[PDB]
């Protein structure tokens, strides 16, 4: 129970140190707070009034993102262009050789 | 407000396909926030800050689970996303067949829940405290999975 | 001893909320099992699906509400077990309740109630008529459903 | 609903024509009988005076059983002996490797 401001046996972290992000971890039956430096893969930060908070990475065939709509690692078969995955790379940019990215 | 007879079942399959159990009984109370109904389902603990309107697409749990929510001392969160009734409502909207709050740290929660008795939820909302609460929590933290059976006699 | 059974179809939404459809139907609590309320995923068992003679059977998640459509007792003249036996066997394999469709074999009602001396820890319900038709249709027609059985 | 001596909308096949194998198919909530000539893959037959049934092949490391204790097809890579499946053939039976057997 670490990175923690308020902390309990049953809920893990209840409040994070301020530059840490709050994440709800499922471990089977239990869901407990963690206070993390960086959000884990599949998530991204938000520094916020209620809290600094780990939100779910909501984006197209893509494991990890930095932001609301900027993807990092797409899932293969995608071509990462300007932070949003795609089917082909658009007219202007090209699928790279030995890359999963446009130009 | 009626008594909630809750059993928490630990189970393990044997090699022949049959099951063996272990079963801890507790007592609680049904709130007027919710219906007076028995309910049974797998237990799923819900962190208190993890039940909010705010999230647009929350994680998904099979229909017919039993929430368990340990409440913390009320001052540790003064500007909560939702009241304790709001939280109950979420759970049930998200498919909880019943919700059990552990109110040991927050006995005011009780009166709040009962002040929801006009407009009561369709599913049971039980609360537990003291030694009955300590048990439920021990199982949640220590064991892998568990089944609740809540009876209204 | 009336069993108030609700069968619940359910769909998640994009929001993560559920919406449902619920069919209520009525049966009876056999004295063969406890007179208790019960709730779980419905799993249909073929009558022959419940026989002692297997060293290890396939495994269902603890907490299910078995359903058994019993056939005219001449379609199996010498069964692997009694109904009592089949009911016990289901509960041993974790069924939280057992609902028998006795429409085609109403004396199971009697055979079953013969267990009132060594009763199961869990309810054993039997349905018939329209009530059973609704139960069987859903079972046939849908992927899943949650049974809530109540003793009031 | 074929292969079938008796047959119901609700349970499918209830008894099989005498040469054929009784199988429980699981299909969502449903469990109904099929009467088959061959037990499907992952299964094997247990012929009897009362009837013939399919049983789950439960040989660790095996795909298809001929019978409870005798494997037809080992999974990829493995070595066959007394119709059991192996990482490498144990002492006293020289693994003719090309073939994936022992000697």
């Amino acid at each position: 129970c670490k990175g923690c401001l308020s902390c309990s046996k049953d809920n893990g972290c209840l409040r994070c140190q301020p530059k840490l992000f709050f994440y709800l971890r499922r471990e089977g039956m239990r869901q407990y707070g963690e206070c993390l430096q960086s959000c884990p893969p599949g998530y991204y930060g938000v520094r916020g009034p209620d809290m600094n908070r780990c939100s779910r990475c909501r984006i197209e065939n893509c494991d990890s993102c930095f932001s609301r709509d900027f993807c990092i690692k797409c899932k293969s078969g995608f071509y990462s262009h300007k932070g949003q995955c795609f089917e082909e790379c658009p007219e202007g940019f090209a699928p790279l050789d030995d890359t999963m990215v446009c130009v | 407000k009626e008594t909630a007879f809750v059993e928490v079942v630990l189970f393990e399959s044997s090699p022949s396909g049959d099951y063996t159990t272990h079963t801890t009984g507790l007592t609680g109370r049904f709130s007027r926030a919710g219906a007076m109904l028995s309910a049974e389902g797998e237990i799923v603990q819900m962190h208190p800050l993890g039940l909010c309107n705010n999230n647009d697409e929350e994680d998904l749990y099979e229909y017919g689970w039993v929430g368990v929510v340990k409440l913390e001392q009320p001052e540790l969160d003064p500007k909560p996303c939702l009241t304790v009734l709001g939280k109950a409502k979420r759970a049930v909207q998200r498919g909880a067949t019943a919700v059990i709050f552990d109110v040991s740290e927050n006995p005011e929660a009780i009166d709040q829940l009962n002040q929801g008795s006009e407009d009561p939820l369709k599913r049971p909302v039980v609360y537990v405290k003291g030694a009955d609460a300590i048990k439920l929590m021990n199982i949640v933290n220590k064991q892998k999975v568990a089944r609740a059976r809540i009876q209204h006699l």
